[PDB]
RNA sequence: UGCUGUUGCUGUUAAAGGGUUCGUAGUUGAACUGUGGGCUGUGCAGG
RNA sequence: AGUGUGGAGAUCGAAGAUGAUUAGAAACCAUUGUAGUCCACACUGCAAACGAUGACACCCAUGAAUUGGGGAUACUUAGUAUCUUUACGGGAAUAUCCUCAGCACGCACGCGAAAGCUUUGAGGUUACAGUCUCAGGGGGGAGUACG
RNA sequence: GAUUGAAAAUCC
RNA sequence: CACCAUGUUCA
């Protein structure tokens, strides 16, 4: 998996931070700025399913204001949202 | 801010010569006045005549006398 | 006789939540130290104050004087707390500073020096901490050196959990309280650094309280 | 004026790396900080770089994943030999176990395990990690 | 959501703004001009930021007058922009 | 967020929805612009007024509604409002939808203070202007809450998450934007059809003057 | 106020006082040169 | 020592000009720069209004439709009289920093 | 120096919210229910909170008070503001037209749903 | 004792940027001669 | 400010004079007044000569201004008016949108013991290296003594 | 001697 | 805008 192992090959961490989607930064422990903003699936109908889709975004990028910015990003990356209009 | 070029060693030495005389104790080692106005002329102990005993008073706030020998 | 007042609290006491970290890995502010009282094993976590001193406040009528305590809780395996709290009498502010030092805790990453021999030993890189103007540095070291450290950095190593580690401190060091704070940062920073072991993503998980909605509504 | 171009080159990643920013531009470009973004693309610190012809000293855009901390260069590009590698290694890099010192040997521009490798020292360009 | 800019590649909006040498690639902002003497309509090829003063082959008369910037033509005659390339 | 997995075309803005939001005047700013706003401004009218992009608008709606759906427990959901125009807009939107709100004046310490009581913890935060209800925001920015707020182009985007680019300022645009985001919530969860028409009113989610 | 503490007499009067202190001594040298 | 005013009390920064010719005080007549000095310019009534009515009665021209004339001047107070005569006054530490740019 | 203080007005405006249609607009009455309904060890405090139970009653009569909350007329107020118009205010708006500028229409015109039916620019 | 600082000091207010320009030693100094190909096997290679 | 040699000498005015005020008060305040102040030429080189912040180079968030010179009216491109107008007049100023250079303002990080700084760094530094140069090393003695 | 919390001072 | 000086030593 991730994480460091022995060279027995027991992992060692004492556990696997969250990276931020947007900017690829270790989620500290004591931020509390941190968000984890799940956008549920739609299915071909209107109606949503069980599977949901998770960001995290560090809370600095909040601070910072760029967070929206961020997430438009992401979400189109993932396909979730539609960059531009169709033609006419 | 210093030089920090490959080769500036003539300037860095002529800079830390220049600076070390501004270390009182490194000057007080490296100069001769110090040696010539102590009386033991550098010297641990030194040996002597008791000339006269006399009494010093402490300073303040601090209050009584001190026994000492001019020698 | 503790009945919580938060989400996390109350997840605690339903045990649905096992260990501290699941709550470091959604960084959730612990609000009661019932939490890391029940979270820590008995008898693992151990407590001891690091300094108490008095600050006074001019009055009219002469001055105040208030006593603050400092407290290092740690369980000498890869956990790390730090409190400090004021208090009109000495007895007051050493129970606020246990209380504070239990609600601050984090997790601490430790790692090896040269091959990866057995359980960690030191922390995984170089690593500052600064509080005021005190500014404490701690280098990996290999096994054996021990914490070459002052006096007081040295017990909240020691409580950390790390064996070998170097250190150099810059500042006023004589101010105690932000030479603890100097040192608790730069444990801190141990898991916010990246490292090529950590490169590769994680899949999501759900947060316990998206998870146990349900049941905390109830 | 402009003395360094690949200190300024790396100064510029480092600050963008800092900020956050997707991509940047690195202007003027040379060989030796082509070499030196090569091997920092070799070990997965940066991704594509493009180098754009200015029928001048020509520019680079780099984009860069989040993982790079830090990037810097050692001036002025002091000689080390074989020996060197753990007195720099354990002078400018935060551990033994990751990072890399960039160096100028007579087999070309190569990171300190690869030198030590190939048993050849040089000058020392820079690091990254 | 929006477009993110790149940097190797700008939009027109982007480099349109951008200063001659604050482009990606420099490039000149002048041109050449086809202009006819509007006395004999004899055709001279002027510079756009020409600052000496254009007399014509044949007629002898002043075709332009220099500025700051973006030579000023004379009242009366045609011009047209000759191509960059 | 109109883009499905499977490629379908449900959640793409119809022609109603384009009427809606024309004849309420969701797509109108005030002439003041924002950094971190720009991107949502098609074009500045000759009065000097801005003019938002209708399509990036519905893109942040759909977005901020499947977020609203993917909360199994409505009650977690906090909806905010402190200018006085929202009250009834977040009111209704409360009822339809089965989410909190708090109207009027935000109390400080309300995510913070655990021991004064009336203390809550939404695991998300709806927002009718960051500028107005920059408490909540300030707050949340604490305890971890994501933050949905309906932007207009001057509009601070700290801590918030998903902007939702509209006329915060009318009670008419007010009410058709909470309005649309009740009816998309309630479709993507399945309650209501988007075959036929919405029976709600939007004149209820209307400000009206108690006296 | 505009100043810190000066421990002493205001320093452009304790300059001048100098200043005269050098004269003095300079005249005396040359008297006895 | 701690810098109280970020443009030190006067209006020219630190790369604009040299020096700036002083100017007499309007009170105490102490030479202070253009840019330190408190400046104001008054239109101060010749008459206050129970007076000027009654010059007004007696006067042939002045009344309804003509007006009294004004007396117009630029006073520059150096910073001791300005706020020796409450012109300008000491502001707390927060306030220190607003300024108006009309009479208001 | 007559201002009630806070013990006397949060007990009169307990009383209001407690016994609405049992109090008055005089004082003497409202002091004779005061007396059944509140228990207290001084009789000033009791002149006092009637007092200002009959002012509070006046300027009830002539509107809502900051800090009393009578649940009849709150839902009699929420009930009133609760009516629906028989057709919606954007279908009469569309109906009568929507009236757009010159760069409004750019975007209607760029979108892949096109310009809207009733749509017109001004 | 990173209180001599090459590693590794400090100079708005604690000690400490020269009033300003020119200027020799001295130190420092922008790019550019430069992707070798082919073949067969072999890699969660990848687009 | 002072010096030298010529001028000049209105005003203000070190020194001085006189009047006040005071326990005292050739201090503040009044009324004067010499040198000065002004100029030419020759010295001096001692300012809180300050941004108490060396020079050159790079990167660096936001909104509103201002001075000068131009230009226009992960998308293949996105308007715009006003006023004067028989000779420095194919003019002048305005509006909008750019650009380059300058003085700045409230400002994102970051930094700092703080105060604060912030594309104008005091930022990009224990994750400490672009280049050059000047100073400092507890407080006095003392910028004195001597040369 | 007095004085002071001790001194100094004063008186004695 | 008359005048408006000073408080022995430690504690
Ligand atoms: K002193
Ligand atoms: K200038
Ligand atoms: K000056
Ligand atoms: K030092
Ligand atoms: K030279
Ligand atoms: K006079
Ligand atoms: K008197
Ligand atoms: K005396
Ligand atoms: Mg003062
Ligand atoms: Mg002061
Ligand atoms: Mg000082
Ligand atoms: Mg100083
Ligand atoms: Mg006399
Ligand atoms: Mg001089
Ligand atoms: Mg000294
Ligand atoms: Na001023
Ligand atoms: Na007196
Ligand atoms: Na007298
Ligand atoms: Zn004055």
């Amino acid at each position: 998996t991730i994480g460091m192992f022995n060279e027995e090959g027991e992992n060692v961490d004492l556990y696997i931070p969250r990276k931020c989607h947007a900017t690829t930064t270790l989620i500290e422990a004591h931020d509390h700025a941190a968000v984890q903003i799940s956008i549920a699936n739609v299915g071909p109908n209107g109606v949503i399913n069980g599977t949901t889709t998770t960001l995290c975004i560090a809370g600095y990028l909040r601070s910072q204001g760029e967070s929206d910015h961020a997430i438009n990003h992401i979400t189109i990356d993932r396909g979730i949202m539609r960059i531009k209009t169709g033609k006419p | 801010t210093k030089t920090n070029g490959q080769n500036a060693a003539r300037k860095l030495v002529r800079l830390r010569c220049r600076n070390r005389w501004a270390d009182k104790g490194w000057k007080r080692a490296h100069t001769f006045s110090a040696r010539k106005a102590n009386p033991f002329g550098g010297s641990s102990h030194a040996k002597g005549i008791v000339l006269e005993k006399i009494g010093v008073g402490a300073k303040q706030p601090n209050s009584a006398i001190r026994k000492c020998v001019r020698v | 006789e503790w009945v919580p007042c938060t989400k996390l609290g109350r997840l605690v006491k339903a045990q649905k939540v096992t260990s501290l970290e699941e709550i470091f890995l959604f960084s959730m502010p612990i609000k009661e130290h019932q939490i890391v009282d029940t979270l820590i094993a008995e008898g693992q976590l151990h407590d001891e104050m690091m300094k108490i001193y008095p600050v006074q406040k001019a009055t009219s009528a002469g001055q105040r004087t208030r006593f603050k305590a400092f407290n290092v809780v740690g369980d000498c395996d890869g956990h790390i707390g730090i409190g400090a709290r004021v208090g009109k009498e000495v007895s007051l502010a050493i129970r606020a500073s246990m209380i504070a030092a239990k609600l601050n805790i984090v997790p601490v990453r430790r790692g090896y020096w040269g091959n990866k021999i057995g359980e960690p030993h030191t922390i995984p890189m170089k690593v500052t901490g600064k509080c005021g103007s005190v500014a404490v540095r701690l280098v990996p070291a290999p096994r054996g050196t021990g914490i070459v450290a002052a006096p007081v950095p040295k017990k909240i190593l020691e409580f950390a959990g790390v064996e070998d580690v170097y250190t150099s401190s810059r500042g006023k060091t004589r101010t105690h309280g932000n030479l603890i704070m100097a040192t608790f940062y730069a444990l801190r920073k141990t898991y916010g650094f990246l490292t090529p072991d950590l490169w590769a993503d994680t899949e999501p998980s759900r947060d316990p309280t998206d998870e146990h909605a349900e049941l905390l509504a109830e | 004026t402009m003395m360094s171009v690949l200190a300024n080159a790396l100064r510029t990643i480092a600050s963008a790396e800092r900020r956050g920013k997707r991509q940047v531009l690195i202007r003027p470009s040379s060989k030796v900080v082509v070499k030196f973004l090569q091997v920092m693309q070799k070990h997965g610190y940066i991704g594509e770089f493009e180098i754009i012809d200015d029928h001048r000293a020509g520019k680079i855009v780099v984009n860069l994943n989040g993982r790079l901390n830090k990037c810097g260069a050692i001036c002025p590009r002091f000689d080390c030999a074989t020996t060197d590698y753990e007195k720099w290694m354990k002078n400018i890099l935060p551990s033994r176990q990751f990072g890399f010192v960039v160096l100028t040997t007579s087999l070309g521009i190569m990171d300190h395990e690869e030198a030590r490798s190939r048993n050849t020292g040089g000058k020392v360009l820079g690091f990254f990690y | 959501g929006f477009f993110d800019a790149d940097l190797s590649y700008p939009t027109v909006r982007t480099e349109r703004m951008k200063h001659k040498r604050r482009r990606l690639v420099q490039g000149p902002n002048s041109y050449f001009m086809d202009v006819s003497c509007p006395r004999c309509r004899q055709v001279t090829v002027v510079y756009s930021h020409a600052t000496t003063s254009v007399e014509c082959k044949g007629c002898s008369k002043k075709l332009c007058r220099p500025t700051g910037g973006k030579a000023l033509l004379v009242e009366g005659c045609g011009y047209r922009r000759k191509p960059d390339h | 967020m109109s883009a499905v997995e499977s490629g379908s075309k449900v959640l793409r803005m119809k022609e109603s929805d384009a009427q809606k939001l024309l004849a309420m005047r969701c797509h109108i700013g005030t002439r003041n612009q924002s950094s971190a706003m720009k991107k949502y401004i098609y074009g500045r009218t000759a009065e000097g007024s801005h003019i938002i992009d209708v399509h990036m608008m519905w893109e942040k709606l759909i977005l901020a509604a499947r977020v609203i759906a993917a909360v199994e427990n409505p009650k977690d959901v906090c909806v905010c409002s402190s200018r006085l125009y929202g009250t009834r807009a977040i009111y209704k939107f409360s009822q339809h939808v089965g989410t909190s709100f708090h109207g009027g004046r935000f109390i400080p310490g309300t995510f913070t203070n655990q021991i004064q009581k009336k203390f809550v913890q939404p695991r998300v935060l709806v927002v009718t202007d960051p500028r107005t209800d920059h408490q909540a925001i300030r707050e949340a920015s604490l305890v971890n809450i994501p933050v949905i707020a309906l932007c207009d182009t001057d509009a601070p985007l700290e801590y918030v998450d998903i902007a939702i680019p509209c006329n915060n300022r009318g009670i008419k645009s007010i009410g058709m934007m909470y309005w649309l985001l009740a009816r998309e919530v309630l479709r993507l969860r399945g309650t209501i059809v988007r075959s036929v028409p919405w029976e709600e009113k939007v004149d209820l989610f209307f400000y009206r003057d108690p006296n | 106020g505009t100043v810190s503490r000066p421990r002493g007499m205001r320093p452009k009067w304790h300059k001048k006082r100098i200043k005269r202190l050098k004269l003095r001594r300079r005249r005396m040298r040359q008297r006895s040169k | 020592m701690t810098t109280k005013r970020r443009n030190h009390g006067r209006s020219k920064p630190a790369h604009s000009r040299g020096r700036v010719k002083p100017i007499h005080c309007f009170n105490c007549g102490r030479l202070t720069p253009k840019d330190k000095a408190v400046g104001r310019f008054v239109v101060r009534r010749m008459l206050d209004a129970a007076s000027a009515r009654d010059v007004a009665e007696a006067s042939p021209v002045y009344g309804a439709n003509f007006p009294m004339p004004r007396l117009y001047m630029k006073q520059r107070f150096c910073i001791a009289c300005a706020i020796h005569s409450r012109t300008v006054r000491a502001r707390p530490v927060g306030n220190r920093k607003i300024r108006y740019t009309k009479k208001v | 120096g007559k201002i009630r203080t806070k013990t006397v007005k949060r007990a009169s405006r307990q009383v209001v919210e407690k016994y609405y249609s049992k109090l008055n607009f005089d004082f003497y009455q409202n002091k004779r229910v005061i007396m059944d309904v509140t228990i207290a060890e001084s009789k000033k405090l009791k002149n006092k909170i009637a007092g200002y139970t009959t002012h509070i009653m006046k300027r009830l009569a002539r509107g809502p008070v900051r800090g009393i909350s009578l649940k009849l007329q709150e839902e009699e107020r929420e009930r009133r503001m609760d009516h629906a118009p028989a057709t919606s205010d954007v279908d009469k708006v569309i109906q009568s037209g929507v009236s757009v500028d010159k760069k409004t229409m750019q975007m209607l015109q760029r979108l892949e749903i096109g310009v809207p039916r009733r749509v017109k620019r001004a």
